[PDB]
């Protein structure tokens, strides 16, 4: 686990999907 | 790029993998970004993915992913990306995402977490030291 990653990941996701 | 650049990626990547077998189809497309809210069209999936399919079989490996992270298409109406997304994360809209919201977050994204691990990720994106996450600090973390 790496909590800077996790989260960078999720927001891009997020953007990508929107 | 760089290698933590490369790093976010394979975890956007992971993400829409759903089924696991390391590549994303038009269908992961749509039913991942139906559980954010949004309602594609058969036809605007097929603009997405078959863009940049390569090497035939119809679905999407991690280096298909990665260059379209850099080469990617233009826009259109779109400008502000970012309050987009933390829009969605924020869900009461009082302007920061509580440590609550974005375990609500990432369980939708099928993201099963320790308590330990979702406070974490809060105070790493928490540059004011309040305990939350506002909109000027998720811009930042972003840019
Ligand atoms: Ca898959
Ligand atoms: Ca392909
Ligand atoms: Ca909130
Ligand atoms: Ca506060
Ligand atoms: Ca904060």
């Amino acid at each position: 686990f790496n909590a800077r990653r996790k989260l960078k990941g999720a927001i891009l996701t997020t953007m990508l999907a929107t | 790029l760089t290698e933590e650049q490369i790093a976010e990626f394979k975890e956007a990547f992971s993400l829409f993998d759903k089924d696991g077998d390391g590549t994303i189809t038009t269908k992961e497309l749509g039913t991942v970004m139906r559980s954010l809210g949004q309602n594609p069209t058969e036809a605007e999936l097929q603009d997405m993915i078959n863009e940049v399919d390569a090497d035939g079989n119809g679905t999407i490996d991690f280096p298909e992913f990665l260059t379209m992270m850099a080469r990617k298409m233009k826009d259109t109406d779109s400008e502000e990306e970012i309050r987009e997304a933390f829009r969605v994360f924020d869900k009461d809209g009082n302007g920061y995402i509580s440590a609550a919201e974005l375990r609500h977050v990432m369980t939708n994204l099928g993201e099963k977490l320790t308590d330990e691990e979702v406070d974490e990720m809060i105070r790493e994106a928490d540059i004011d030291g309040d305990g939350q996450v506002n909109y000027e600090e998720f811009v930042q973390m972003m840019t």
